[PDB]
This record gives structure tokens, sequence and C-alpha cells, in this order.
């Protein structure tokens, strides 16, 4: 595969991830996506302890958005650590959703 | 009682709700035009030789 | 849109088109006497005699 | 190996054959060791007036307790010794006896049949029984909620007709009768040729006419005074029932509109719609938003607890509906479900449904041929019904013609514009007045 | 006892082609 | 037509037994018979059972919910699951040419169960509504109880969840049930309208499945307690069982003419059970309506032998009385020949007409496959059942009046007898 262009893409999709500041408040990727019906099902099928902080995380970057503040550099997102936790389950549903469309037309 | 006619009519023109407008729609075209020609007559005949339309003849063209 | 194909989305058309022929007749009827359009009245064989 | 129709042709066909008096003799042989056979009579409430309403059922309580030749406890210590079971079943158009024994018990099955046909003791006494008995029985059906709505449904759908009342009639009326009426009854009514014998499993037909000339030949077929029982049409209202009380736990609600005869073709087609609506309840598994129309959208705010579509047919006339169950609040909610699904299929009716009614139909008829008892059933009841056995690759046949055209061209015949029956009994303050059920039979779309 | 239960008479208000509790109504209805 | 077929049977290596039928009806069917059930659920974990048999419809790795609901549906086909506390017993139903595609789900179901927990949770309150419906009838608490009266570890565990664990049944414990039972040995496949050979490679696919055997369960002992309820209904139940003998014994066919003598089962409509002796003893004792016939339930490990009346609460003490005192009667030796020809020709009729329904048969030939793997023909049944000697019999009845008994006893009990006094 191509390497140069390869790094080239990952250099400017982390320039990507460091212009936008949701990682100035602590917020993971998954938490900002708009919550349409499909995601409110695929919340609802977090655990309890996913659910939790994802709760918490928000409560924080309104709290901060509150007072126009950023949180310490120290403490803000690494491009490196986030977990698309939410993924897996956006998925299922999506495919759910398509397979039973696929079906009513015919 | 002409018991088959009104069955002609809703086996036709009124078990589909959609005929039965248009079949309302031309009625009213239709009906307007017989009663207002039918009401005019009438009001004529009741004041015959008093409207203008009755006595223009005298002078248009004249 | 993709979903709105297939056999059956095709099969429903079909038994509302005289439906939507018939509403659509009406509308256009209810239009000219609304509106007592002499163009198209003019060849009605008793109507037109409004028409002076 | 065998396609479904090329099955169908294995299955062995209905020999018939009468007798002098008329009496008409039927038999589906098989290698079971086990067989049923009854007798079927064209008698029922649609045959009585208000003096008599409740003979048929009367008679039924007295069919077993005695008769000249076996007088008393005789009758069943005979019937179980053997280790037979006898069962008997009443109808508003129809009556029945039969037996389920051991091919080898075959002869003095028929004998005992016609000797509780012919023979009846009506012992004064029993009689006095039977009365109690049948007035607490009354009481246990007034428990029973769906049996008062059901016929709540026939008398308002059959005002002033032989129809509209119940099998079991008036209790005024069982406390008054004698044996003189039952007589009167018996004599008018239980006699060849209307008496169907019929017997499935391991039969021979050959046996069993031999069998039913030594024992039913001797039935009159002559009425005295030419005091013939003619039947007459019955007329079909459109009116509604409302029996409230709130101290209930849930609405009950019954609608229905008027349907073909028996004998009709149009009938199988309307059972492929009542297909497609289906039946629901609360024990059934999946199905929230995974099951037929109604069922789906009958689990999405939890409306039903259970419905069900019939189709019953009389002579020249019968019902066609649907029976659901619901909570207080949401009586008007499953009313209107109910009504979409019925003008949908009026108008837009799709193949896919249709072949999915046609397979559950399918189904249904094989399904339900399962047994010796179903079997010799269905032979009285066609030929009292049809004067044939249809057989299976003709009901196969009929099916195949059916398609979407042909059912909204049928269900608008019958469902579209026409006045229903309502029968309700419960907590009903939220049913829909008439005025809006009778609007809600049509679309102002179409 | 709920089978002692029968509606009263609306003669007097039936329209006359179902006035006969032995015709069918199905010929009347479309004209009705 | 062609000739009468008959039933092959084979093993595979694995264990599992393979039977199949050939006839010719247009309807075809297919059950898996599982040697899982109620008693093979230990004190850690219970309601399993319960909550697994209604999973049948989810999702699995190969199906999703949606696929099996619906192709099921366009078929037309059914599918059960029956449950008892010795086994449980998948059937599905359709017709001959759609047997290839129904296999597959039914196939799927037993071998690649994927639990969602998600699906789970949803699917727990349904719990509470199939419990309520099958309680609304009296007979089934008082069984329910009376199996935990008389057994102390294994058979006492109930069909039903308990109250507490219906919203605490996680799918690890579906999960591990699973795997310790669901052991192909411990499996039985029965055919009826789908021929041996292709059969045999349709259920090729699981020979990578399972495997070996599963979790043994624990011995039934016995206890012979008491479990009375006190409810406000007017009809009280009662039970009166007491060891028997072991399915499948000799001495388990003497027990089955035992209760048939005694009027076990009813045979007219609308009709006194006169050759019923329990009855002729009752009308004599009370002048109320009443109800009075004889239990028989046998399993693998023990069976239980006894009598259930429904009486009026103030008769209830004379009714067990005269039941009682009648089974005295017979174990003292006053036993008639011509009851023991009607109980045998009640049983032989009983026998074959219950085997006369597919469904009935199929589920019998399944039934008798798990425990041995080898069909018996009914001729063979009724060999053995025309075998039993009058004293026979009598050693029946005195074993179960010598017996330690067990009562469940539901209902206001004013006036219900005890056990050590009955
Ligand atoms: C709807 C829009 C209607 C506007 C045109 C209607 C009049 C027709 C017309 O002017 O000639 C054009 C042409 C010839 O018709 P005509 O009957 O020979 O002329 C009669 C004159 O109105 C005769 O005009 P007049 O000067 O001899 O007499 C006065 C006349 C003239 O007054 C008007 O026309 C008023 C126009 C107001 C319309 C807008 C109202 C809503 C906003 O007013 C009236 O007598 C009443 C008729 C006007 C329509 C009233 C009913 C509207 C509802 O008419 C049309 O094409 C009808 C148009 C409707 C179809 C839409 C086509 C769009 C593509
Ligand atoms: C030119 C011809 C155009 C034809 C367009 C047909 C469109 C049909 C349609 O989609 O909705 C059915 C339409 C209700 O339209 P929608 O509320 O927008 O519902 C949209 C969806 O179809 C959802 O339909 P849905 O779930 O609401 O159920 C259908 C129907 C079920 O019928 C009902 O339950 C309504 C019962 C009371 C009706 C009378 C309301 C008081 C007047 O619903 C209604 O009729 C609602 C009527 C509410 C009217 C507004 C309140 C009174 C002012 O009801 C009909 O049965 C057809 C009426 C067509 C009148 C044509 C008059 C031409 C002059
Ligand atoms: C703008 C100012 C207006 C002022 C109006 C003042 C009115 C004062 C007087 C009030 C009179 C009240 C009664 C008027 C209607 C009486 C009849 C009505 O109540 O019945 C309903 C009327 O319902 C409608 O008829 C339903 C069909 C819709 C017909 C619409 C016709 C529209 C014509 C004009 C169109 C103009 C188009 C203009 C385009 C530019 C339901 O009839 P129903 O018998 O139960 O329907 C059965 C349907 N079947 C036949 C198919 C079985
Ligand atoms: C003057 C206003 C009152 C009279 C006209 C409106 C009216 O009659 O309302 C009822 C009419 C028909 O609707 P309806 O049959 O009652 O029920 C919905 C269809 N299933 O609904 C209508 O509005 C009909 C006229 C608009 C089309
Ligand atoms: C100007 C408007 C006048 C409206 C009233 C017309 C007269 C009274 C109508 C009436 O009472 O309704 C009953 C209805 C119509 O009367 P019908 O039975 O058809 O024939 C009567 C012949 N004397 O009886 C019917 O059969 C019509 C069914 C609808």
């Amino acid at each position: 595969a191509v390497s140069a262009s390869g790094k080239w893409l990952d250099g400017i999709r982390k320039w990507y991830y460091n212009a936008a500041g949701f990682n100035k408040l602590g917020l993971m990727r998954d938490d900002t996506i708009y919550e349409d019906e499909d995601v409110k099902e695929a919340i609802r099928r977090l655990p309890e302890n996913l659910y939790n902080d994802r709760m918490f995380r928000i409560k924080r970057a309104l709290d901060l958005n509150l007072k126009h503040q950023i949180l310490p550099k120290e403490q803000w997102t690494k491009y490196e650590e986030e977990n698309f936790y939410l993924e897996p389950y956006l998925k299922e549903v999506i495919r759910e959703r398509k397979e039973r469309e696929e079906w009513a037309k015919k | 009682a002409a018991a088959t006619l009104t069955s002609k009519l809703y086996s036709l023109l009124f078990r589909r709700t959609s005929t039965f407008a248009l079949t309302i729609i031309v009625g009213v075209m239709f009906f307007e035009r017989a009663f207002d020609q039918g009401a005019d007559a009438i009001y004529d005949h009741i004041n015959e030789g008093k409207l203008w339309k009755h006595i223009k003849h005298k002078y248009e063209n004249k | 849109v993709t979903r709105f194909l297939g056999p059956r989305y095709r099969e429903l058309v079909k038994n509302w088109v005289p439906t939507a022929y018939t509403w659509g007749a009406v509308g256009a009827v209810g239009l000219v006497w609304a509106t007592d359009w002499r163009l198209i009245l003019d060849w009605v064989p008793y109507i037109n005699g409004k028409f002076k | 190996t065998a396609t479904f129709a090329q099955a169908l042709q294995f299955v062995p066909e209905t020999q018939v054959s009468l007798l002098d008096n008329g009496l008409r003799v039927a038999s589906e042989q098989s290698s079971q060791p086990t067989c049923t056979v009854g007798v079927w009579i064209d008698v029922g409430s649609r045959f009585e007036t208000e003096k008599n309403n409740g003979a048929g059922y009367f008679l039924e309580h007295l069919a077993f307790k005695g008769t000249k030749n076996r007088p008393g406890s005789a009758l069943e210590k005979e019937v179980e010794s053997m280790g037979a079971h006898l069962n008997a079943y009443s109808t508003r158009e129809h009556t029945a006896y039969y037996i389920k024994a051991l091919s080898k018990d075959l002869p003095k099955a028929v004998e005992l049949l016609g000797d509780i046909v012919q023979n009846c003791s009506l012992e004064d006494s029993q009689i006095e029984k039977e009365r109690d008995v049948i007035l607490r029985e009354m009481q246990e059906n007034d428990a029973s909620m769906r049996d008062v709505v059901f016929n709540y449904l026939h008398a308002t759908a059959f005002q002033g007709t032989p129809l509209a009342q119940a099998v079991e009639g008036p209790s005024e009326n069982v406390r008054k009768l004698s044996r003189a009426d039952l007589t009167e009854y018996l004599s008018t009514h239980y006699k060849a040729p209307r008496m169907v014998l019929a017997a499935a499993g391991g039969v021979e037909h050959q046996q069993l006419l031999d069998l039913a000339q030594k024992h039913l030949g001797g039935i009159p077929w002559t009425y005295a005074e030419d005091a013939v029982p003619t039947l007459t049409p019955c007329r079909f209202t459109g009116s509604e029932i409302r029996h409230r009380d709130d101290a209930l736990p849930f609405a009950h609600v019954a609608i229905a509109v008027e349907g073909p005869g028996w004998a009709s073709p149009d009938n199988v087609a309307l059972q492929v719609a009542n297909a497609i609506i289906g039946h629901y309840d609360c024990t059934y598994g999946g199905g929230v938003h995974l099951s037929s129309p109604l069922a789906s959208g009958a689990v999405a705010n939890k409306l039903c607890q259970s419905f069900q579509t019939f189709s019953i047919c009389y002579a020249e006339t019968g019902l066609l509906g649907a029976h659901f169950v619901c909570d207080r609040m949401k009586i008007d909610d499953m009313m209107f479900v109910l009504q979409g699904q019925w003008m949908r299929l009026c108008t837009s009716a799709t193949e896919s449904e249709v072949a999915r009614g046609k397979n559950i139909l399918r189904n249904a008829l094989v399904s339900h041929l399962d047994g010796t008892t179903p079997v010799c059933e269905d032979i009285g009841r066609s030929l009292l019904t049809y004067g044939r056995r249809i057989p299976l690759a003709e009901w196969e046949s009929r099916i195949a013609e059916v398609d979407a055209s042909v059912v909204r061209e049928i269900c608008s015949k019958y469902i579209y514009d026409q006045c229903p029956a309502v029968a309700g009994y419960g907590p009903i303050e939220q049913l829909p007045d008439y005025n809006r059920i009778r609007s809600g039979m049509f679309w102002l779309r179409f | 006892s709920h089978t002692d239960i029968k509606v009263p008479d609306f003669s007097e208000y039936r329209r006359l082609e179902v006035l006969d509790s032995t015709k069918s109504s199905r010929e009347s209805s479309e004209a009705r | 037509p062609p000739q009468p077929q008959d039933l092959e049977f084979t093993k595979l290596p694995n264990g599992l037994v393979i039977a199949s039928l050939e006839n010719y009806s247009p309807v075809s069917r297919i059950g898996l018979f599982i040697k899982a059930g109620s008693r093979y659920e230990d004190f850690s974990n219970l309601g399993t059972t319960h909550l697994l048999r209604l999973t049948s419809s989810l999702t699995t790795k190969g199906a999703s919910s949606f696929k099996i609901t619906r192709g099921i549906e366009a078929v037309g086909g059914k599918l059960s699951v029956t449950a008892t506390r010795e086994n449980m017993a998948y059937t599905v139903e359709c017709l001959r040419g759609d047997v290839d595609i129904l296999m597959e789900f039914l196939l799927n179901v037993t071998t690649a169960p994927e639990f969602r927990r998600w699906e789970v949770a949803d699917l727990q309150p349904q719990l509470k509504i199939d419990k309520a419906v099958a309680f609304q009838n009296p007979q089934t608490h008082v069984i329910e109880n009376l199996h935990a009266a008389a057994y102390r570890n294994a058979l006492a565990n109930p069909l039903y969840c308990p109250d507490y664990r219906i919203g605490k049944v996680t799918s690890e414990e579906l999960h591990y049930f699973v795997q310790n039972h669901f052991t192909s040995a411990r499996m039985a496949l029965i055919g009826l309208g789908v021929s041996h050979p292709v059969l045999k490679q349709v259920a090729e696919q699981f020979l990578n499945m399972r495997g070996g055997l599963g979790l043994s369960g624990a011995k039934a002992n016995y206890r012979g307690g008491e479990i009375r309820e006190q409810n406000g209904d007017s009809l009280v139940h009662a039970a009166f069982v007491a060891e028997s003998a072991v399915a499948g014994s000799a001495e388990a066919n003497a027990f089955s003419v035992l209760q048939h003598v005694l009027g076990a089962g009813p045979h007219v409509k609308r009709g006194s059970n006169t050759t019923s002796h329990l009855h002729q003893a009752v009308a004599k004792a009370t002048q109320q309506p009443f109800d009075v016939s004889a239990f028989n339930a046998s399993y693998s490990d023990s069976g239980l032998f006894g009598i259930y009346t429904i009486s009026q609460a103030t008769a209830a003490g004379d009714v067990i009385k005269a039941a009682y005192n009648q089974v005295k009667t017979i174990a003292q030796g006053n036993l008639s020949n011509t009851d023991v020809q009607a109980a045998k020709n009640k049983l032989k009729a009983g026998y074959l007409m219950s085997v006369e329904s597919s469904e009935c048969f199929l589920e019998e030939v399944g039934s008798q496959a798990l425990v041995a793997g080898s069909y018996m023909p009914p001729s063979t049944v009724l060999q053995q059942i025309d075998s039993v000697a009058n004293a026979d019999i009598i050693n029946a009845a005195k074993k179960f009046v010598s017996g330690q008994k067990s009562m469940a006893a539901s209902g206001n009990l004013g006036h219900t007898p005890f056990v050590d006094e009955l």
C-alpha cells in the first residue's frame, strides 16, 4: 500500500482532529454525532458503564461551555487514545433498518 | 319508486367518492345555467314592459 | 431515494392511477367552472349559451 | 419426491350409497386401527319457535340418559366397557352424535347409535333433573364473555328472524317444557333423508352399508298430515347493541358484516382475506413490528389483548367480521386500525400478501383434517351443506385462481360502504357511535 | 340468563323495503 | 399409493439418534428432542428453562430475528417449544417443498444461538404474562406445589420462573446452560415427511457443534412434606401422592391399570361415571358438585401415584376419606376380574387414540428415542399391558397405602385434613 500518501492521510486527519475543538472539552468523537432515532436505539443498547461515562462527559462539556472556559491542556483528548465505542452498535442498527427496507419493497 | 334508477346511480357514480365529486361539479354547472335562466325569465314576466330591456327597442338604432 | 423502488410500489401506483385521473379531472372542471373560462366553455353544447 | 398437488392425489375418496328410506351413508377407509362413526342431522334452533326454542339443547342432555332397550345406566356401561368415547354437539343449523372406538367394535357402535336416535326414552324425573342442570349451565355461560357477545351479535343482526335466538333458549322457556313438545320435536325432525351416517378411519364401506340397513333402515320418511317444516330466508339488519358494565376488566367489542351463504364460490376468496388480517394474542412469540400489519400495529401502543377474524356461514346467508378485546382507554384506536386494514384490502392489495394468505389457507385445510374425528365431521357437514365432499385437489384448484385483483373486487362487493352489525359487552364508554363506525367503512380519498 | 335478551320491534321506524322479516336486504341496500 | 413405509433408525458416532419415516402426506413435520429440562437447574440458576423456551424467535449468528419470523410466516409454517421437567422439544411444521428452508432456521436456533443481552432484557416482562395465564387455571398451581412438596432437589424445580428471579435472569446463565445441556448425545431428531438420506446430510452441519456428553443432574430424593395455600376460592383443590415406580418398568404398567380402574378419565359426556369406583364412593358422601380421579406421573428417576379431588370447602374431609377408604378396600384384595379387563380396554383405546394424531405420534417417538433409541411398536405395548396380573395390582395398591404421602391443597382449607391424620 501507499506509505507516503498514507502517512500524509494520517497527518492531515490528525490536523483536522486537532482543529475540531471537541477534544478541548474531553469529548470523544462518538459523543458529537447527531442523535437520530438510529442513534437513540444504539445508545439504549449501551452497557451501563459506557452510558454513565457518556452522560458525565456531556455534562462537563455543557458546564464548560456555560462559562466559556476550556479544559486544561494536559486533559485534552488525544488522537490515538480514542475508542469508537459506539461504532459496532450503530452499524448493527443501520444494517437491520436496511434489511427491513429491502424486505418491505418485495 | 324508481328503485332501479337509484340502484344504477349508486352502482356507477356514488360507490366511489371520486366519481361522486365529479357528478357534483357537472350538476352544479348545469344547475346554475338552468336556475339562472328560469329565474330571470320569471322576473321579466312579473315586470313585463317596465324593464329597460323591454323598451330599449324604441330608442336603439332609432 | 432508492427504497421507493420494487415490484410492489409499482403495483400500488397502478391501483391508484384511476383515482388520480378522476381527482385531476375534478380539479380541472372545478377550475374552469369557478373561473368562467370562456375559452373552454365556448365548446360546451348548453353552457355556451350563457355567453350574451 | 411428491409435489403438493401430486400428494393430494393419494388421499382416498369417499364412497356414498343411499338406502331405501333415503339415508345417505359415506365412508373414507384407511389402515388405522380406529374409527369415528357419527350421525349428522340438519336440525337446529333455526327450525324452532318461541314455544320450543330450547328443545334441541334439552334433548342433547337426555340423549344418553337411557333408551327402551338399554334403560338407565345400561347405555353408558356398554360404551365405557368398550373403551370408546361418546360425544355430541349442537348448533343453530346442525346436530351430531359420534363415537370414537376401535375398528374391531364397528358393529356394536352403529347399533347403539341407531338405538339413541330412534328409541330415546324421556322419563319425567330425568326431565326435572335436566331442568336444574341447564339452569346452572346457563349461569356458567354468562360468566364466559365471548359467548355473550356472539349471541348478542346474532340477536341484533337477525332481528325478528329464527336465526336470532340462541341454541339454549330463554330460561323461562326451559322451565315449562313437557314430554309432549319434546316428542313432537323428535318425531317431526329426526328422520331420513335428513340424517347422514359417516365413518372415517379403518372402516370398509361394504360393512358400513349392511350394518346401517340392519338398524337405520327402519327410520320413517313420511310426515304426518304433510306438516313439512319448510325453511325460509333470513333478513340481515344493520344495528348495534350496547350492554355496559364497568366492573368488568376489558372491553369486548364484536363487529361483523353480512356475508355469502356456505354454497357460493366467493367465500373461498374471503377466507384468503381473513388470512391477511390474521389473529393475534398476548402469548404469541415475537411479532412486535415483525408480523402481519394488524398485529404489528397491535403492539406499538399495546392496544389489543387478542383479536380474531371469523366467517360464519349459514344457508343463503352468513356473518363476516372481526372480534377483538381491548383495554377501556384504547377501544377507538383498535377499531380505527381494523377498519383501515379492511379498506386497504378493498383498494390496495399486493400479490405478496395474497401468496402468504394462500399458503396459510393450504396449511389450515391440510393440518385441520389430521385425525379421524375431524375427517368424519367434514364428511357429515359437507354432505348436509353441499351434498358432496369437495376433495383437496378441487380446493387447491379454486385457491390457485385467487389473485390480488380478485380479492379487491370481492372485498369491495361485501365490505365497502356496507352497514355493519356491532355488539359490545364491557366498559364500552369509548366505543364510537354507530354514525362514526358507519362513516369508517369508506374512504373520502378513494 | 343473557339468552333472555331480545331486540324490541322497530317496525314503526323501518323503511318499506325492509319491513318483512323474510325478504333479504341485499336487493334494496344499493337502492336505499 | 406405495406400500406402508417403516421408520429408519441410526446412531451417529457422536451419539445422536436420527429417526425418519416416509409417509405421503402433503405437510411435513420435523422435531428436535433434548434431554434438557427444569430438573437440570440448581439453586444458583432457576427459571432459566422457562425463559429459554421463549427465546426460540431471537436472532442467531446465522440468521436474524426479523428473517426467522418473516420467512416462517410467509411459508405458512409453525414453530413451537414443548417443555417438561425431563425434556424440551422443538417442533416445526410446513409443506413438503419448504423443508430445506425451515430446517435451516431450526438448526440455527439450537446450534448458534446469540442471546443478545438487550433482547433478553426486553423479553423479561413477557415472563409475567405467560406465568399469569398458566396460573389462571388453579390446577397448575396445585401441581407445581405438589412437586415442590414430594421432592427435595431435582424434580421440585418449578416449570415457571420464581417471582423474584423474573428481572434477574442473565444471558450468561442462558449461554452456560446451553453449552452444558445441548450436547449432541443428549439430542434426538425426528422427521415424518422428509426422506432419511437427506436428513443425514442436513444434520451433518452441526456435527462440528456440541459433542460428547453434558452436565448430569442429581437423583430426585423424596421428602413427604405438605404445602397448603389458603386462598379465597370457594372450591378447594387437593392432592394425595405417594412414591411409585419408574418410567418404563413392569411395575409402572400396574400403576397405569390401577388408576384406570379408579375412573381416572371420563368417557361419556354429560354423564356420571358409574363404572368409576371413586365417583360411586363420593356420590354417597356428598350431594353437592364434586370431581375426583386418580393421578399418575412417571419419570426416569421415580414416579408418583395419587388422587385429586375438587370439592366444596365443607365436604373436603369426607371426599378425601371416601377416596382413601376405597383404595384400602382394593389393597385388601377385593378386586373383580371384569374391572381389570375394562380398565385394560380403556388403556389400549387411549394409547392408540392418542397416537392416532400425527403430532402426538411424533411426540411419542421422540420421547422413546431419547431414553432408548429403539422404537417399540404399539403391538408390543399391547402384549406388555396384557401381562398384568391381579396380584401385581394388589401389590401396587398395598405399596401406595404403606408409603409416605405428600399433599398440596389450595382453597379455603377450613375443613381439609392434614397429613398424619388422613
Ligand atoms: C366559502 C364560504 C362557504 C360558506 C358555506 C356556508 C354553508 C351554509 C349551509 C351549511 C350546509 C351544511 C351541509 C352541507 C353538506 C351536506 C352533506 C354533507 O354533510 O355530507 C357529507 C359530504 O361529504 C362529501 O360529499 C364527500 C365527497 C367530497 C365532495 C367535495 C365536492 C367539492 C365540490 C366543489 C369543488 C370546488 C373546486 C374548486 C377548484 C378551484 C358526507 O356525505 P356522505 O353521504 O356521508 O358521503 C358518502 C361518500 N360516498 C358517497 C362515496 C359513499
